[PDB]
């Protein structure tokens, strides 16, 4: 019945969702080649695959996502490699050449021949549905085909399904790093298109993953493959509820109503606890209290601006494992009465729970401990808005000169919708001032 | 299924390019007489970016052989690990521009210019993307220079919406080496200005010093050089052919390099180098190789990179490794030596990662960077060319062969603009 | 000690046929080790995309549906095939 | 001259030479212990001065 | 190491 | 349920946390990879909850925190034997030593050094639910152990405010020194750590040096010996938290007890008997005689005479098989006895604590296993002569600028060395005024 | 980890360097291969201070060995524990600074600085915390006192908050040693005591007088000298590289000495020395170690302290100290002789305990003395260098490389000026 579908746009968003679907196969069993050791006979009366997996006559579990990219590779490791029987044929649409981190590339030239096939792809994908519940939008704000060929075709689901839930998981660039030139380009360039059709857009930054899994899992030379299973670890705590039941469930509805105070204001972190390798998991015992406090600290939070700076204005705990209801209850009393999480005076009550019975199931090939309790942390915080002015500034600084403007203008695109951008990212500004004060 | 030809021009043009068709001739496993015999499918799965295939283990490369010299065309088709070429793509005259742009741009230019482009096209249509063209050549050279800048001007006329990588060779700025080296330099630089999408320049003086003080090996020869010179062909090239993690293909590299069209003219440098016997005394590791790339021996173009700034550059890391120590050193360079950047470009050094290291070693690093130290060579290149111009020295050959002296003037007009340009963004700040 | 597992001799002869336009030669090749899982071909993670997924058959033990997960007995108690 | 310098492999410790941040930002400066069954008994005393009369006499027992 | 004995 | 949080700063107060620890481990029973194998007669106790922390399996983790700037000491300590105990992340290392510098401690590298710390300290309490006190080991002989013990009294009086901090410091001898920069750093640390500390416990090196030349009839062993002996003392301090009867004393009593005025938080040490197991033989260990041997001039943790200052507060903490007869005797005859002298303001000058667990005897240590023994924690005036001549030493260093030149130019500027020297001038005319 | 670099300068510096490197690699079980033929774990937790890790076990010095004589690397490369030095950090030259300050500081000596701090920056910058730089040289040599001082200025300069450590070898009180040695001397320590932070001064007449009269031995020859020299910097450097109870680093010697900005010049002294035919006749206890340790005998470079005071002392004990000995002894040696020591500093004795003693010793204990018997040296050299000053012998060389008489003079003023400064702390009471 519950079922959601996932769009893995470029190659951050493809080896994300190389990620994720590696973890849901571990997760529910389904060995690589798309078979189960068992069928919905023989024992097992579960439907916890639906959400994911459709179910062919012959035992065979095929995903309910779309790897679309426009560059050969990326798609191709998953053609030929691990999970290439398990993935249907055409669903790993590839195009012909890649954008090549450019807004106007992925989005009017190359765009618009990819974008049919893909839509009648999905089309098909949710004719092969009992009741949608919504899309998960995996991609990067960087460039290329992230910014621009996504983007395109979220305005497409925008106009074509209309109030499905649209929900992002979006590579931010960091402060102090970036990959590409053109990313204070394609990023404001991106964000003016997914602000007005977007439901909810997660944010993820590299820095902050490179971080949160040096300090706490201790390895000395992380890289991508931690990056992307621990992101994986995140959507599936965020997915876990339509999965697995038992206490308070939350889905992808109250996710909207409950993040969302006001339209443009849909932009939340993502916070994982514990992420504390094997090493370290022996001589601290897993609480609750302490995990929530592990959530609300800065140096867990998943994108490098400080909440001590700004207001909570929502926040919804995914709990995950052993948990009761009460230690929840009194590590929220603890952090509310404490004052240093400061949250926004209009909103008294702030945190919305969801509780999972099922452990996270650890990846064999990652850093994570097998805990037995997890929590995810989204959080509606307005430090971001710190991020959103300094991607201003790099644009301001970037664009007072002309530089890197020639391309994006001789692609096909006009280039004064660089001044709508910029005059949307200061609105986007002013009203997270506005919302804060 | 993204595809480059590598079509060569001119007799430096043709040994960087046998040097090219051997060092990925070995690298993707294929012996001198074209059966493949290599140990992965890794080389096996983008064989055909460069090589067009036949009956049998056949993997002709494919690639519009120019040249005047019947003599090094000869040793191009001879030489160890290069018989692979297929009689079809072997046009070349037998006249020779003998060491003159002007001879061999337009007299034995334009009539080559036809059978040439039936070539390129008869490649062009054996293919499946033509994601760009690779033209390799010689500034000041004579036959590599003329015929190659027509071949630009003419390739971009009839496709044009596709990167033209001029990978070209500039000789010693000292001594003299050939007497119309300013004028041919000059010339091809005017049409590599408003024809070209990117360039790559290499002094030779420049890879005389990377091979003496870093290399050693006593005398640095010109195979070892070339040897570089392959690296590298195959280091900028290698997110198109080898899979791995984030990618850069030349389109990327354009729009993360070129921030202006004029100004497209970069610095390579390859930055594993040890000699023979300090190579045993060296831990290789990211840092190192970061380091290596940044100290300014290892520049080729020459030009110092200490007078003047960086406009942007791009790192090809190819060998797996930890991005978290490339992301740390990529951020510490501008962190610290913030001042010889440029402050109006926020993040202006790049990185791309390939996972498979080239042969015989653990990790490799490809370093071209669009800076203001080719302004120095630009304008000393212009201020010989006005040294040689203002006495009319050698103006007659080019007069015979059919050039001018407003086509002189305009040539040296867009140098000196160029170099303004430069020096203009240079000199720019912030706001 | 080899990257790579010696591959048996009938793909090779495959491979050392025609060209790729028509596809007897590096296409049929490819099909044909495709068709294979790429964890008998080597013996190390040669790709970054590789080690995602490595040698589960032999790192984890027998799979078993999830402890708590959902049922679908409101479709099996509840609607029959056949009937009156 | 002064050449180009990046930085190295820093072997890590307590202080910060690796992360992207320059400085630790520390969730609670001023709070640290929280007493939750205290807290609970300053609730309970703020809230009792809100009643309308003297303690709630409960009942008697059996007069035997 | 053998690519290196190889070179000398 | 009832506990403190242990905070060792400095190589000294590393080692002497150290021995603590060890004492702690063998007097619970804990095995040092942390398992708990008591399952031979107890089928049920919790006497490690002031110090340790159920973990799982049968697993306890302390609750400690060894911060160092050297990556030495606390380096040998996880290469060591005691490597499964302590949580990985709790043994803080710098990278560079302060090299007997408070302004090194306390201005350059401490204030981006405190923040993990003071994390650490707040994971510890949140792990809590009794939580009473900290025990602070730092040596007054600079650096570490002065400016980033200062640092972190500081931040945790305002961090936790009202909750007791003790220290245990190793305080400067008369005439055995091992710094030349220990009158500058001792006064710059007693002007920062005055107005925070609740309780002070110096110990004196050349003092247990005298008294392991005699008592513990040992001439030539090491520092392992003073650990052992600081470790016997905060034994006896804090029994009557794991163990209870009879009188009974938790941190707030001998800190609101020895504390006349809030400028006097500066009590001693003593321990008796210290006899070692040869000597001990012959000898009637009595409570009738041990308060004479806490009361002998010649028997202090530091050598500032006693005969000389009056007494204000004389907290003991007997343990062992004692019946409070006797305590009562030797308190009757410590009054009467006209050398010990007490302040006029000072009839009741004496709380007691008595504990029957008799104290537990470390594997290579030297004290004796004895049935009985009393820690005694005095707030005399001696210790004025102490403050007297640190005084004078910085006097005569800070006269004509000898040394200054490294703090000034590294942070802390000209007028702090002026605000320390007329706050100690100050506190000797408190000690004159109160005394008088 | 504390992590401090060595560079050796001239002659002097390389043969100490080289003693220095074999001491030291004996002591932490390194063959002259460069792996690790050693037995306890103790050593390989602390290497990196001295060493840099390489491909396989292999272990290379952090010596940056520089001069402008082609026979100092010659013999240290020909010499055993040679080959695990790193040849791109040896930079030299083929003409040697003349015995000059002014060839070796402003003359092509000058041109090769550039070279050698770039060797130095790479090193430094691979480094990890960068507790020093430590330099090894004579005050009256060649490049030591011309390319060494100038290393030192350059050094400060560029990062001026480490340690900039030196050892020097000082002239002898007899004989003449080199004709030019005032001036070099006197330029030298003029450069010496306006940047670094501490000094060891060598002497060679006290290094034979002990090598002669206390040590036996004949035929001092002149690798016992270095070796006692070497012996020396291990014991003030094995607080950074062995662990035990209290231990006291060089930022610890420096911050306990040096009360001043100026007056950084210490002597030291190693003290288990006895003869090889009393080693059976003498026990080895802290009481006469201690006796050893303050003997007017030792006193390792140049001065009778019985001529003065000592203004601070360290000592640096390896060993298993029981050290409340230790310290009772070094209170008792300080209330026994309280008249040859300062009085306005009390208790001014530093004690260093680490529990690993060098090979082939129970115990040793080094020396650190500030003392106040230094006048004499510098007084002499003063004396001497306005002696001929005024006689204008062989002034000319150092006018012709670039030094004038009034940078001359003000050397004998920073000379005279230090030793007044000096005399109010000899003269000062204590009130
Ligand atoms: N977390 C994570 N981020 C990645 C990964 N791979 C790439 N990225 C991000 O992607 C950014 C680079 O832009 P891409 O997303 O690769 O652009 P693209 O989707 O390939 O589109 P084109 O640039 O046109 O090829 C970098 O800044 C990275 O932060 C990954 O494996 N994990
Ligand atoms: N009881 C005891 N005292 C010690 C020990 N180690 C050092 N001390 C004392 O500490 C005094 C000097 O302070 P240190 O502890 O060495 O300095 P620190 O606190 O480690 O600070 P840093 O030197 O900067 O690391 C000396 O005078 C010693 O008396 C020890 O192991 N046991
Ligand atoms: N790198 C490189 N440079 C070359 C080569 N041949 C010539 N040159 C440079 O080009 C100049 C001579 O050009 P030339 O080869 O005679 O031009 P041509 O007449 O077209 O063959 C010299 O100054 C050389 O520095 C070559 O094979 N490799
Ligand atoms: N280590 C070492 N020191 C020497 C040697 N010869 C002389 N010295 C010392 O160095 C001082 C003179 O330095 P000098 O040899 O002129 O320095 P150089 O010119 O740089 O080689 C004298 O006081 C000697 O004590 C030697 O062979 N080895
Ligand atoms: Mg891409
Ligand atoms: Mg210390």
């Amino acid at each position: 019945m519950r079922e959601c579908i996932s769009i893995h746009v470029g190659q951050a968003g493809v080896q994300i969702g190389n990620a994720c679907w590696e973890l849901y196969c571990l997760e529910h069993g389904i060995q690589p080649d798309g078979q189960m050791p068992s069928d919905k006979t023989i024992g097992g009366g579960d439907d916890s695959f639906n959400t994911f997996f459709s179910e062919t006559g012959a035992g065979k579990h095929v995903p309910r996502a779309v790897f679309v990219d426009l560059e050969p590779t990326v798609v191709d490791e998953v053609r030929t490699g691990t999970y290439r029987q398990l993935f249907h044929p055409e669903q790993l649409i590839t195009g012909k050449e890649d954008a090549a981190n450019n807004y106007a590339r992925g989005h009017y030239t190359i765009g618009k021949e990819i974008v049919d096939l893909v839509l009648d792809r999905i089309r098909k994908l949710a004719d092969q549905c009992t009741g949608l519940q919504g899309f998960l939008i995996f991609h990067s704000f960087g460039g290329g085909t992230g910014s621009g060929f996504a983007s395109l075709l979220m305005e497409r689901l925008s106009v074509d399904y209309g109030k499905k839930s649209k929900l992002e998981f979006a590579i931010y660039p960091a402060p102090q790093i970036s990959t590409a030139v053109v990313e204070p380009y394609n990023t404001i360039l991106t964000t003016h298109t997914t602000l007005e059709h977007s439901d909810c857009a997660f944010m993820v930054d590299n820095e902050a993953i490179y971080d949160i899994c040096r300090r706490n899992l201790d390895i000395e030379r992380p890289t991508y493959t931690n990056l992307n299973r621990l992101i994986a670890q995140i959507v599936s705590s965020i997915t876990a509820s339509l999965r697995f039941d038992g206490a308070l469930n939350v889905d992808l509805t109250e996710f909207q109503t409950n993040l969302v105070p006001y339209p443009r204001i849909h932009f939340p972190l993502a916070t994982y606890a514990p992420v504390i390798s094997a090493e370290k998991a022996y001589h601290e015992q897993l609480s609750v209290a302490e995990i929530t406090n592990a959530c609300f600290e800065p140096a867990n939070q998943m994108v490098k601006c400080d909440p001590r700076h700004g207001k909570y204005m929502a926040c919804c705990m995914l709990y995950r494992g052993d948990v009761v209801p009460k230690d929840v209850n009194a590590a929220i009393a603890t952090i509310k009465t404490k004052r240093t999480i400061q949250f926004v005076d209009w909103c008294p009550t702030g945190f919305k729970v969801g509780i999972n019975y099922q452990p996270p199931t650890v990846v064999p090939g990652g850093d994570l401990a097998k805990v037995q309790r997890a929590v995810c942390m989204l959080s509606n915080t307005t430090a971001i808005a710190e991020a959103w002015a300094r991607l201003d500034h790099k644009f301001d600084l970037m664009y007072a000169k002309r530089a890197f403007v020639h391309w994006y203008v001789g692609e096909g695109m006009e280039e004064g919708e660089f001044s709508e951008a910029r005059e949307d990212l200061a609105a986007l500004e002013k009203d997270y001032e506005e919302v804060g004060v | 299924m993204r595809e480059i030809v590598h079509m060569q021009a001119g007799q430096c043009g043709n040994q960087i390019g046998a040097k090219f068709w051997e060092v990925i001739s070995d690298e993707h496993g294929i012996d001198p007489t074209g059966t493949y015999h290599g140990d992965s499918d890794l080389q096996l799965e983008r064989i055909n970016v460069y090589y067009n295939e036949a009956t049998g283990g056949k993997y002709v490369p494919r690639a519009v052989l120019v040249d005047l010299e019947p003599g090094t065309m000869d040793s191009v088709r001879s030489g160890p690990f290069g018989q692979i070429f297929r009689p079809d793509n072997f046009v070349f005259g037998q006249s020779g521009a003998g060491n003159n742009w002007a001879k061999g741009h337009y007299t034995e230019g334009a009539e080559l210019v036809d059978s040439v482009l039936d070539v390129v096209r008869k490649e062009a249509e054996s293919c499946d993307c033509l994601q760009g063209f690779q033209l390799t050549h010689s500034l000041g050279g004579g036959t590599g220079s003329g015929m190659g800048t027509l071949l630009i001007s003419k390739i971009r006329e009839e496709y044009p919406d596709r990167i033209m990588n001029t990978f070209s060779v500039v000789p010693s700025p000292k001594v003299s080496d050939t007497v119309v080296e300013p004028y041919n330099a000059t010339l091809s630089v005017h049409q590599l200005v408003e024809n070209t999408d990117e360039t790559y320049c290499i002094d030779n003086e420049a890879l005389y010093d990377i091979c003496f003080r870093t290399l050693k090996l006593t005398t640095p020869t010109y195979g070892d050089l070339n040897h570089l010179v392959s690296a590298t062909m195959s280091g900028v090239t290698t997110c198109l052919r080898f899979p791995g993690q984030l990618n850069a293909d030349l389109r990327k590299l354009a729009v993360n390099m070129v921030p202006f069209p004029r100004l497209h003219f970069f610095m390579p440098g390859f930055a594993p180098l040890t000699s023979r016997g300090s190579q045993q005394y060296r831990a290789l590791t990211v840092p190192e190789l970061t380091q290596q790339m940044f100290d300014a021996k290892n520049m080729m173009a020459a030009c110092d990179p200490r007078h003047g700034r960086y406009l942007t550059v791009a790192a090809i890391f190819r060998g797996r490794m930890s991005m978290k120590e490339v992301d740390e050193q990529m951020l510490n360079v501008q962190n610290k030596n913030s001042s010889y950047f440029v402050e109006w470009i926020p993040n202006n050094v790049k990185t791309a990662v390939c996972d498979i290291p080239p042969r015989g070693l653990k990790m490799s690093a490809t370093f071209i960077g669009n800076s203001t130290a080719i302004q120095e060579l630009f304008k000393r290149i212009s201020e010989q060319f006005t040294a040689m111009f203002r006495r009319k020295a050698f103006l007659h050959w080019y007069t015979g062969e059919g050039m001018d002296e407003m086509e002189f003037t305009e040539a040296e007009s867009n140098m000196n603009d160029l170099v303004s340009e430069y020096q203009q963004y240079q000199d720019a700040t912030a706001e | 000690l080899v990257e790579m597992r010696p591959v048996t001799s009938d793909v090779r002869e495959q491979l050392f046929k025609g060209f790729s336009k028509e596809g007897t030669g590096r296409y049929a090749y490819l099909q044909m080790r495709k068709l294979k899982k790429p964890e008998m071909k080597y013996e190390v993670p040669l790709t970054s995309s590789w080690e995602y997924g490595w040698r589960l058959n032999d790192v984890v033990k027998e799979f078993r549906a999830p402890t708590y997960g959902r049922s679908r007995i409101v479709k099996d108690s509840f609607f029959r095939t056949n009937g009156i | 001259s002064k050449q180009m310098l990046p930085g190295g492999s820093k072997v890590r410790s307590a202080l910060q030479a690796g992360y992207f941040d320059d400085k630790y930002t520390r969730v609670f400066e001023s709070e640290g212990y929280s007493d939750a069954v205290k807290r609970r008994r300053q609730d309970r005393l703020k809230e009792s001065k809100k009643n309308i009369g003297k303690a709630f006499l409960p009942s008697s027992g059996e007069k035997l | 190491l053998r690519a290196q004995q190889e070179a000398m």
